[PDB]
């Protein structure tokens, strides 16, 4: 919870700072501050760790080709006046802006499709960081784009200490080195900076370490299919 | 007027907080402290060398 990681961030690695109030908690009034920068470190791990994959169903339209990844064209974002709402959401997957990469693109039907592929004339191409565009939008069909997704972001003016921060323990670290780099970096002071830099260093040794031994069951081979394609 | 004498706890209360002058001198000088290390300008290493 974030309780529990503000506290472990107010005794033992933001001590000898201002934000870590001697250990005696972070004040209500520095939470805009480590919320900042925790967002940050979740962004940066969930990027650089495929801790949440998820998928996201698009809907196409006859008139629509460039179908943007915004909440305001959710289904279940009923807050938005768009007359459109392409993105497909359920209770279950909600969308939040959570998009980190596309990384593949497949159809209604489950067959997979080239993601920005120039030479084939049937690959979904992607225009800009938030965008997808179909050149040939059908009305009666539907996307099923998957991406890494990142951690529904923990707003600024956040008071409730139980929203959870979901991330493995092992990472729990990693995180927290990430936001004392981040808070101890801000000062130009050489003997604080000098700190800021050995805390940077730390970080990317635990993400190093995480990725020498596999925490996460990212970098695990596949079997071979070569010979089968060449036709051997 | 009446004059006091010039007692030890008038120098020193040993205690941080403490009544005496060099007490208050202390207080005052960590008022400076604590107004600039809620700025996030010292840290806590830097404020006790200080």
């Amino acid at each position: 919870k974030l309780s529990e990681l503000f506290q472990m961030l107010s005794v033992g690695e933001l001590s000898l700072i201002r934000t870590g109030n001697d250990g005696q908690g972070i004040r209500t009034q520095d939470y805009p501050k480590v919320i900042a920068q925790l967002n940050a470190g979740l962004t940066n791990l969930h990027a650089r760790f495929p801790l949440l994959e998820k998928e996201v169903i698009i809907q196409q339209y006859e008139q629509i080709s460039k179908y943007y990844l915004r909440s305001e064209f959710a289904q279940m974002n009923t807050t938005s006046t768009e007359k459109y709402k392409y993105l497909m959401d359920s209770p279950t997957e909600r969308f939040l802006d959570d998009v980190i990469r596309v990384e593949r693109v497949f159809d209604e039907c489950g067959c997979p499709l080239y993601l920005n592929n120039e030479p084939c004339c049937g690959s979904i191409v992607t225009p800009s960081f938030d965008c997808i565009q179909i050149v040939y939008p059908i009305e009666t069909n539907a996307l099923f784009v998957t991406y890494r997704a990142n951690h529904p972001k923990i707003a600024l003016t956040t008071t409730d200490l139980n929203t959870e921060v979901r991330i493995p323990a092992s990472h729990e670290k990693a995180l927290t080195y990430y936001i004392a780099s981040q808070l101890y970096s801000n000062s130009p002071n050489p003997e604080t900076a000098a700190k800021g830099v050995e805390w940077s260093q730390r970080f990317e040794a635990e993400c190093t370490k995480i990725e020498n031994l596999d925490l996460d069951n990212a970098h695990i081979a596949q079997t071979n299919v070569k010979p089968e394609m060449r036709g051997w | 007027v009446v004059i006091e004498p010039i007692t030890n706890e008038d120098l020193t209360t040993k205690v941080v907080d403490g009544t005496g002058i060099f007490d208050e001198l202390m207080t005052a000088a960590n008022a400076h402290l604590s107004a600039q290390w809620d700025m996030e300008r010292i840290t806590g290493t830097q404020y006790a060398e200080v």
